[PDB]
């Protein structure tokens, strides 16, 4: 809940602005958030509302648009990539170390809810794993994996009493 | 009565003639419900002596299962072939107690029984004695008990009992403070909605008598 | 003679207005013994007139009443054995053999000056109908002895009846992987519950549309 | 045996008898009359009565068979489907010559019923009593005998709003949950009495009975009142037709105030 | 006491009859009371009779400017003027039974069903009062609706008095709301003003008293394990369709006396009912059902 | 004697005649003779009761099944079993009916008179109707092991008798079913809540009469005040 | 069908005062005619039969009608089998037997689908006598005809009839009233123009 | 000194009531052309925190020549805390001045280019001006301006999401530019955050403005329309038929482009299509609506494979691909991917043999969710009934309706 708290003050924060300016490390942790909610056209717009002069000199900044690209073009295999190219000083790495376990999550879910059979190397590009690991790891939820053929197998997953009294007291005035 | 016939034939009798009177009891159809006769004093003085088992018996066909009698049938004497079928009727009983649709796995595994025939044998043999009224759904493999006895109950059983039936006169308390507060409401939303209405019309009537002058 | 002559007149021009229905109508109350028009209709013309609409626009029961269990159209389909034996063949569910005869005679139908410009449409009509009497007592078919029942293939056959459930007239699936034709009838309660809350939300959505206008109208805004 | 299901409107028509004949002579006397209804199988429902000529020669009473015919086609003209069931009278006990009466009744159907009132009673439960006729051979010798037999209230809607009314004898919501709420109240006492019953047997207070106990924990056992996910599920679909209709009443309301508001709009400014 | 009214005064009868105030005064029948059994006996004939109208007579007495009705038995009776002349013969033999066995009562009135469609009388009703009150006079027409009496948990009942021909009464329109179907509505108001409605009040004697107190101590069940959104379904539908109907004709009035208005009342009086039943079974539900551990 | 010989003689050649309901009549009838010598009467009893056999399905024998239901006498006759049975629309098995067939006499056991024994079909009809009682649907081979037929038997026999109208269902032949009487979710909550309230005016009633007066009307004037 | 068998009829009681050898072909027309309408129900129960239908220069056409009003498949077929030399032989009777088999074995199915929910294909063809395309034929034409209400699985190949009936009166009379809502909410709003 | 004189009446008048009077002697301006402007801003704020100062910061602002405080720095500051401080109900007996301010202080920051830097005072000077929040300003366009030329479009959703049921007057002013300018540039922000649901009907109340000449506003709100209209539904949507006659007219043929993309649209031949985006390239981002009518592009090919739904059961990717003109299993899989995803469409993918397999909407109205969704859709339906009602009763005591 952390999350949604921390995207709210960067928010209120940039909307303050003396200047109407932010602090690139507010940018930096504007876009993360933006990425991580998987809210891509404000994550765009603010992409194109940062000044070229705070990306030139932030050049992190390049880096969040570039993992934001990957999601964009919902490049499974890039988010990963692009993830696991940066670091910086504790401020974006818990934003977008959460970010890789929300977009896993989110592939899990997309592979479970739209594919009856996927292939292993593509369930595992999907998740971001080795194809052994991947395979290994849906185990106590019964995806029935398959040898020699590679087929993964993906499974899919008061005050009532007031509100009609209130109902009738509308109808009949 | 048929329990009340046996009672009145262990008046005084104590040994030999109470375990084969308990045996009797435990044989006879129609007799489902054993605690007027465990409660006796003289059938309790069994817990010491070589009669126990018997006593121990009594106990299981007035609170234990077929299952609880598979794990001990050491101890206890050597079960009749019409008290096996009472104790499974009772064990059916008991399974309809706390579920209203038992599944076929459930009966076969706790009555140990050996095929889907056998079993919903048992099943109408046990309707037929009126302990359990219910229908036979063969292709869910259930069967939906709509009535069932009650057994018989311990002392510490008493009190869910009391905790059920506290519980039911909260819940229809909750639900007569509802509908009084609910008739209230929908009386207040009715005389505002009146009350609003006159005074638009005694506002219209005000305005319409000013504009004659 | 003289019925006769004004029933073939009315449905000849009924025919020539692209309204076949009438035109089968008319001319199958003509009387055989009453038919020499050497200026209006030949009897053929009569049978084939009539036998090609009604197989075009009548429905099975209006076709049996009709053209199948009338005395007095009989006479005229004895004069053109292959229109009686096309009809006949669409009413016992013969469409392969029916086709192919109205396949056969489709070049000399070309050649009439009056039936011509209708043979297009008339035949499109005919195998559209088949095509719904085809799949009408079938849950489940096959797209396989369907293919087969008429001249087409199977993946001609899936153009065609993907059109016919896109217009409505059949109201199937048709599973590609298997190739079955497959009868979906229809959720009664879902589609209400749909469209209720569709309307609902329209109207919402104009009212909320209206109350605004209001608002504009009170205010006198407009461009001037 | 046989389970008997008794219409309101036959205690109805037996109690007006009563009352018309204790008005008309006086003195309370004691009325003759017919049950009729349907016979299913095992299971009997008494649902109309009409009363019955009786003449009383010496110390017998004798009931007229050529009137009770003569009523019998007059009730088939208009319930073609009722059937003679057996006849009722009103009292205490059986007596003596309710044998005799139903001996005379027994000559026109194999197996009737025997209905008994009590208008003057004590008891705070409802003074019907049903009885089936069965033959004992005591001393050598066959004697009728009655054996009583266990009646619920049979239920129609129209008659379950008919007896309330005419119970009852007097916002929409409002009068809606004072039905509600009175039966309600009835479940409540006796369920709390209950309680009181198990909570004084446990701590102690009353004699242990062991039955008693037994039926309150059974009682207990039955519930909740099928609590199955089919029934869930035909819950919510009555549940979301009565949204659905709730939903379509409130937009019709909604048109008719916004066609009232459009009508005003158009006459306030000019359009 | 109650008992009162249960006691038949044949001479008093005799001459209030002979006296015949009603012939003078041309509303001089303003009340109806309606015994209880006799109530539960047209109510039960009334739904007996499903989707069909039934019809009876009804037996009592006259008391002051009061109707009052004993008991009521029913016609083997099946567009009709006086329907009850094909079944004089039946009415004669009960009568004579009904003297035999002490109903001293004389015929009041007779009772007909209007399933679904409100109490009033129609073309063919109005006919048949009016030729009642010349011959069969004093008479009352009693009208029951047990359709709207299942849907809506209470008694539709309606006693009325026609007005002879050739005779305009002192308006009395106000003209309280009876949604009236569109295949109906207009015999309902081409003839709503050649008759009145008498106030029904109902009574009960001692014994049915007591024996109603009884028995409600076992008749809770049954109020308490109905279900009215299940019995009165098929009414609800065709409710809809004639709101629906109405609602079409408002439309194409509102495109050319405020049929929107009627019809919304329509509308609100059906999805009223849904809703009360919808409450019946969440109240049930709520005793029932949320018991569990 | 006097005339109970002719009763007697008559109830024979009725039986003879296959007359079965009549003659259960009037057996039943010279079972309540007074003159008669006892065991006679009872032997009369036995006689009215072995119509189980002799008779056809319908309003007339039903009627005479619960006469001699609510009969203390037929609890000493060894047909009572299948007599209760049939009262009670109960399962008659194998073993049980055999032994009524053997307890009878050759002319009551019409051998085939109508096809397969016309006994063995009324029992296979009636313990159809009786398992449609205790089963929501049942399967063949197991409807046809309960009423010891064949399969194709037993679903011949159901689907000629739902057809006549004697019994409601239908038949899934994909899946070998027979599926009886539906009974829906929510009449069936409505019946469970009834029984439950009975339940609750039983106990009522029965604790205020095991415990008249003391704790039930102190306890009723303790809410009620 | 009506219309010649009462010509039949009158040919076969008019021709008794003359030629001899041709008044049992009348009768046999008579009959056919008949039973060819499946709804004259008139077999030699008729007292004016009596000379001719008595003495058995016929009795393999009785038993024909007998079989015809029983709906007997196993009969019908099996008359017109050992009972040969005086059915098919007759160039007129030969050209309706096979309108009347399929006569009865249409009335023979209606009355086999009635308590199915889903039958196979090869058990109506196992009980009509007829291999499973002729089977799936006569479905066709009876459920084209609405004289079946059903539908066939021709993968599965069984017939699947309707027997259930959720309430769907309910959902019409709703799709009315949304529609009408529909119409009316336009109609009021229009009015703001 | 006239400025000492004024100052002093303008305090005896607030604190005593009578704001009608402050508000004559506040119009009677013209005096204020003293450059000493500044010493009277800052005498005056102790009591009555802000209803003077208005009129001296609204004269500051159209001072013509540019705010000579420091870029403007010093103004801005002045017009922030007034906004920030202006006690409410104060400013809005002169609400036109307050709303002149707040447009002066848009076009200010527009011109230079910083709009984010006015984002939040807007937002404080619309709710302490309106009287509702269902009354829609001359602010509300200035907002909307702000949050779209600097691309931060969340703070307009809360003033965009209010449905509004009336309009302010300010005293006068208020012309028929800032309801469009409103309207366009709320379908503009929603649009770029993909609500077209929403965005349609923005465009929809642009269009349907009463106007008897061609407003450039309403032009491009008509381009927009029906580009939405193509996106969100698979055709154009009818207007009201209550539209003015100059759409129709004028506008009609003035947007030529984009009704034959629309015709070429209703044949779903996603090359025709792409052909004629190239061939009328030039108009499409002259309008700068270009990457708008690629989503109609995109679109095309959503609609052309929820058409596969309503005849297949079940289909091959390579003959789909063939169908709906993708050139590819692959793409088509991909596409079958991102409906899901999206919940544009109801299937599944089988690669084992290369199949989409289209299901039937899962909702089945049997459960407390539905429930919970129709008493949603109940009670904002009564809300509706209830402004209605609120708004009848009170023509009904209009003594204008009374006397008509
Ligand atoms: N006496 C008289 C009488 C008059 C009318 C009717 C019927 C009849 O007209 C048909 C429908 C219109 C209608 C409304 N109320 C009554 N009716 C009937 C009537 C009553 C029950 C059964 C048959 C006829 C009797
Ligand atoms: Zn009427």
């Amino acid at each position: 809940f952390s999350f949604k708290k921390l995207l709210d003050q960067c928010e209120n924060q940039e909307l303050e602005a003396p200047g109407g300016i932010a602090t690139p490390p507010v940018y930096g942790q504007l876009l993360a958030l933006y990425l991580l909610h998987n809210d891509m056209n404000n994550a765009r717009y603010l992409w194109k509302r940062i000044p070229p002069a705070i990306k030139s000199a932030n050049s992190e900044l390049g880096g969040i648009w570039s993992v934001g690209q990957r999601i964009w073009q919902r490049d499974f295999p890039g988010i990963y990539t692009t993830i696991n190219a940066h670091q910086w000083s504790e401020t974006v790495q818990p934003i977008m170390e959460a970010l890789r376990d929300a977009t896993r999550r989110r592939a899990f879910a997309l592979v479970s809810q739209a594919y009856t059979s996927i292939i292993a190397d593509d369930f595992a590009a999907f998740v971001g794993l080795p194809v052994e690991e991947a395979v290994k790891g849906i185990l106590e939820q019964g995806w029935q994996a398959d040898s020699t053929t590679r087929m993964v197998l993906p499974r899919k997953p008061e005050q009532q009493l007031a509100r009609l009294t209130d109902y009738v007291a509308f109808l009949e005035n | 009565n048929l329990l009340e016939q046996f009672i009145l034939l262990a008046k005084g009798t104590s040994g030999s003639a109470l375990t084969a009177l308990i045996s009797q009891v435990l044989e006879a159809p129609g007799v489902y419900v054993f605690g007027e006769l465990l409660e006796l004093a003289n059938v309790q003085e069994l817990a010491e002596g070589a009669n126990a088992a018997y006593l121990q018996l009594l106990n299981l066909f007035a609170y234990g299962t077929y299952p609880d009698y598979i794990a001990n049938k050491e101890s206890l004497p050597e079960l009749s072939t019409a008290q096996q079928n009472k104790l499974k009727h009772l064990t059916i009983v008991s399974l309809a107690s706390r579920m209203k649709c038992i599944p076929y796995s459930v009966l076969l595994k706790d009555l140990e029984m050996r095929n889907l025939r056998e079993l919903e044998d048992l099943i109408i043999e046990a309707v037929y004695t009126d302990i359990i009224q219910g229908k036979l759904d063969q292709r869910n493999q259930l069967l939906e008990v709509d009535f069932c006895i009650g057994r018989d109950i311990r002392k510490k059983d008493i009190n869910n009992i009391v905790k059920t039936l506290h519980e039911w006169c909260d819940g229809c308390e909750a639900v007569l403070l509802g509908i009084e507060q609910q008739v209230l409401r929908a009386n207040q939303y009715k005389e505002n909605h009146n009350r609003t209405q006159q005074q638009v019309e005694a506002e219209v009537t005000n305005i319409k008598k000013t504009l004659k002058a | 003679a003289i019925l006769t002559k004004l029933k073939c007149a009315a449905g000849l021009a009924e025919l020539a207005a692209r309204k076949y229905k009438q035109a089968a109508k008319c001319l199958l109350l003509a009387s055989f013994d009453h038919c020499d028009f050497p200026e209006l209709l030949s009897p053929s013309n009569v049978a084939i007139y009539g036998g090609l609409c009604a197989l075009a626009t009548f429905d099975r029961q209006e076709l049996q009443r009709n053209v199948i269990s009338s005395s007095s159209f009989k006479l005229f389909l004895e004069l053109e054995p292959q229109v009686r034996d096309i009809i006949f063949k669409f009413y016992e569910s013969k469409y392969a053999s029916c086709l192919k005869m109205l396949d056969e005679m489709k070049d000399n139908l070309l050649l009439d000056m009056y039936l011509a410009p209708h043979v297009r449409t008339l035949y499109t009509q005919i195998r559209n109908r088949a095509l719904i009497q085809y799949f009408s007592p079938y849950v489940s078919a096959d797209m396989h002895r369907m293919a087969a029942a008429f001249n087409t293939t199977v993946a001609a056959l899936e153009d065609e009846l993907t059109q016919l459930i896109l217009e409505g007239l059949i109201s199937a699936r048709v599973d590609s992987h298997s190739k079955i034709l497959y009868a979906r009838d229809v959720d009664q309660r879902s589609t209400t519950f749909e469209k209720s809350l569709l309307m609902g939300k329209e109207f919402q959505r104009r009212a909320k549309a209206m109350m605004l206008r209001a608002a504009v109208l009170r205010n006198q805004i407009h461009v001037k | 045996s046989v389970s008997v299901a008794l219409h309101p409107l036959v205690i109805l028509n037996i109690s007006d008898h009563w009352i018309r004949m204790r008005s008309q002579e006086g003195r309370p006397v004691q009325v003759i009359g017919a049950l009729i209804g349907k016979q299913e199988g095992r299971n009997i429902e008494v649902m109309n009565s009409f009363e019955l000529l009786s003449h009383t020669v010496e110390e017998k009473i004798i009931i007229d068979k050529e009137y009770y015919y003569t009523k019998e086609e007059q009730f088939k003209q208009v319930f073609k489907e009722l059937e003679f069931l057996g006849w009722y009278t009103t009292g205490g006990p059986p007596d003596p010559s309710d044998i005799h009466v139903h001996k005379q009744v027994c000559e026109i159907i194999e197996s009737p019923l025997f209905l008994k009132l009590n208008p003057m009673t004590k008891h705070t439960d409802l003074p019907v009593s049903v009885f089936e006729s069965v033959i004992d051979i005591i001393n050598g010798e066959a004697t009728m005998l009655f054996a009583e037999l266990t009646y619920t209230l049979a239920t129609e809607e129209a008659e379950r709003i008919g007896v309330d009314h005419v119970a009852r004898m007097t916002s929409t919501v409002a009068e809606h949950l004072i039905a509600q709420h009175s039966a309600i109240k009835m479940l409540h006492s006796r369920v709390k009495l209950i309680l009181e019953y198990v909570k004084a047997s446990e701590a102690g207070e009353v004699p242990f009975n062991h039955e008693i106990l037994r039926e309150a924990y059974a009682l207990c056992h039955c519930l909740p009142v099928l609590s199955t996910d089919k029934f869930k599920t035909d819950f919510y679909d009555q549940c979301n037709d009565v949204g659905l209709m709730a939903y379509l009443g409130t937009i019709t309301k909604t048109c008719n105030t916004m066609n009232q508001f459009v009508n005003k709009f158009n006459v306030l400014y000019d359009r | 006491s109650i008992d009162e009214i249960y006691k038949y005064d044949k001479k008093q009868q005799q001459e209030i009859l002979a006296a015949k105030p009603w012939t003078k005064d041309h509303h001089y029948f303003k009340y109806c009371k309606i015994s209880a059994l006799a109530l539960l006996k047209m109510v039960m004939h009334a739904r007996s009779g499903g989707n069909l109208e039934v019809m009876g007579l009804m037996l009592g007495k006259v008391d002051g400017e009061t109707m009052i009705i004993m008991d009521s038995f029913a016609l083997p009776v099946e567009t009709r003027v006086n329907a009850q002349a094909a079944a004089y013969e039946y009415m004669a033999a009960y009568i004579e039974n009904a003297k035999q066995v002490g109903r001293l009562e004389n015929a009041i009135g007779w009772y007909h069903s209007h399933p679904g469609y409100g109490c009033w009388l129609s073309g063919i009703d109005v006919s048949t009062q009016m030729l009642n009150q010349q011959f069969q006079e004093p008479f009352v027409a009693v009208v029951i609706d047990p359709t709207r009496t299942i849907s809506a948990g209470k008694v539709n009942l309606g006693a009325f008095r026609t007005y002879p021909k050739g005779y305009k009464p002192p308006d009395e329109g106000p003209s309280e709301y009876q949604t009236i179907p569109l295949n109906k509505i207009e015999d309902f108001g081409v003839h709503c003003k050649q008759y009145y409605a008498l106030e029904v009040s109902y009574f009960k004697s001692s014994l049915d008293r007591k024996l109603l107190e009884l028995l409600w101590n076992k008749y809770w069940v049954n109020t308490l394990s109905s279900s009215s959104l299940l019995t009165n379904a098929d009414y609800t539908t065709g409710q809809v369709f004639d709101l629906s109907e109405k609602l079409e004709q408002s439309e194409a009035q509102l495109g050319r006396e405020d049929k929107l208005a009627k019809a919304t009342r329509d509308s609100c009086k059906t999805t009223i009912e849904a809703i009360h039943g919808l409450m019946s079974q969440v109240i049930k539900d709520k005793l029932f059902n949320q018991i569990n551990i | 004697q006097l005339q109970i010989h002719y009763k007697v003689c008559y109830a024979r050649v009725l039986d003879y005649r296959r007359k079965f309901i009549e003659a259960a009549q009037r057996y039943n009838e010279l079972s309540y003779k007074t003159i008669v010598h006892e065991s006679e009467r009872l032997e009369a009893l036995k006689h009215a009761l072995h119509c189980t056999i002799l008779a056809s399905a319908g309003q007339q024998r039903s009627r005479m099944l619960a006469t001699l239901f609510k009969d203390e006498r037929c609890q000493q006759l060894a047909a009572y079993g299948i007599l209760e049975k049939m009262y009670l629309d109960r399962i008659i098995r194998g073993n049980q009916l055999q032994e009524f067939a053997a307890m009878l006499m050759p002319h009551q056991k019409a051998t085939t008179a109508d096809g397969s024994s016309i006994l063995d079909r009324a029992v296979i009809e009636h313990n159809l109707l009786s398992a449609s009682k205790l089963y929501n649907n049942i399967t063949f081979e197991e409807l046809g092991a309960l009423l010891e037929i064949p399969a194709a038997k037993a679903e011949k026999i159901a689907s000629q008798m739902i057809t006549e109208g004697r019994m409601n269902g239908f038949i899934d032949q994909i899946d070998g079913i027979v599926h009886f009487e539906t009974r829906e979710a929510l009449p069936t909550w409505d019946k469970q809540i009834q029984s439950l309230c009975f339940q609750v005016n039983n106990l009522l009633e029965k604790i205020s009469q095991t415990a008249p007066e003391w704790t039930a009307q102190a306890m009723e004037a303790q809410m009620a005040q | 069908f009506e219309k010649a068998h009462t010509d039949f009829f009158e040919a076969f009681k008019n021709y008794d005062e003359s030629g001899s050898p041709r008044r049992t072909t009348c009768l046999k027309y008579l009959v056919l005619a008949n039973m060819l309408m499946k709804s004259g129900i008139n077999p030699f129960d008729s007292q004016e039969a009596k000379p001719y239908k008595n003495d058995p220069e016929i009795l393999a056409m009785t038993n024909l009608v007998s079989a015809y009003q029983n709906n007997d498949i196993t009969e019908f077929e099996k008359i017109l089998k050992t009972n040969h030399s005086n059915i098919m032989d007759d160039p007129f009777i030969r050209e309706h037997i096979e309108e009347l088999l399929r006569n009865i074995r249409t009335q023979v199915l209606i009355k086999l689908i009635k308590p199915y929910t889903r039958i196979h294909i090869p058990f109506i063809s196992k009980e009509l006598n007829i291999d499973v395309a002729d089977v799936e034929s006569l479905l066709v034409q009876c459920i084209l005809d609405n004289t079946i209400h059903g539908r066939i699985d021709q993968v599965n190949q069984l017939l699947e009839l309707d027997h259930q009936k959720r309430g769907g009166a309910r959902y019409t009379a709703l799709d009315k009233w949304t529609n009408q809502l529909n119409s009316l909410n336009q109609a009021v709003v229009s009015k703001l123009a | 000194s006239a400025l000492e004189q004024f100052v002093n009446s303008v305090r005896q008048l607030s604190a005593q009531g009578q704001m009608t009077q402050l508000c004559e002697l506040i119009n009677k301006s013209g005096e204020l052309l003293a450059k000493n402007l500044s010493h009277l801003d800052t005498v005056l704020g102790a009591l009555d925190v802000q209803e003077h100062s208005l009129g001296v910061l609204a004269v500051l602002f159209v001072k013509f020549s540019m705010p000579s405080v420091p870029d403007f720095e010093t103004l801005f500051s002045q017009v922030q805390l007034f906004i920030s401080t202006c006690n409410g109900e104060h400013i809005r007996y002169a609400t036109d001045t307050f709303a002149g301010l707040c447009h002066q202080l848009t076009n200010a920051l527009v011109e230079r280019k910083q709009p984010l830097r006015g984002i939040g005072i807007l937002k404080q000077a619309i709710d302490k001006m309106q009287m509702n929040t269902n009354q829609l300003t001359s602010i509300h366009a200035d907002l909307c301006q702000l949050c779209l030329l600097a691309k931060c479009f969340k703070p307009a959703l809360p003033y965009l999401d209010v449905d509004m049921m009336d309009i302010c007057k300010e005293n006068g002013a208020y012309d028929a530019k800032h309801f469009l300018c409103y309207y366009y540039y709320g379908g503009m922000i929603y649009t770029g955050l993909k609500n077209f649901e929403r965005a349609l009907y923005f465009y929809e109340q642009a269009i349907t403005t009463p106007a008897m000449a061609v407003s450039h506003i309403m032009l491009e709100s008509y381009k927009k329309y029906i580009l939405v209209s193509l996106i969100l539904l698979g055709k154009v949507q009818q207007l009201p038929k209550y539209t003015s006659q100059i759409v129709g007219r004028f506008i009609k043929p003035l947007s030529n482009a984009y009704h034959e993309l629309a015709q070429v649209y209703s044949t779903n031949n996603p090359s025709e299509l792409r052909n004629l985006v190239n061939k009328h390239s030039e108009t499409f981002t002259r309008d700068n609506n270009m990457g708008l009518v690629k989503q109609c592009l995109s679109s095309l090919y959503k609609k052309n494979i929820q058409r596969l739904t309503k005849t297949f059961l079940t289909l091959s990717l390579q003959d789909m691909a063939s169908r709906v003109q993708l050139s590819g299993p692959q793409e088509a899989e991909k596409y079958v991917l991102h409906m899901i995803e999206d919940g544009e469409i109801f299937a599944s993918i089988n690669q084992k043999d290369g199949m989409v397999s289209f299901h039937d909407n899962p909702e089945k109205y049997n459960n407390p969710a539905m429930l919970h969704n129709i008493d949603q859709e109940m009670l904002k339906c009564i809300e509706l009934d209830e402004r209605l009602k609120a708004m009848d009763q009170e023509i009904t005591v209009n003594p204008q309706f009374v006397q008509k």
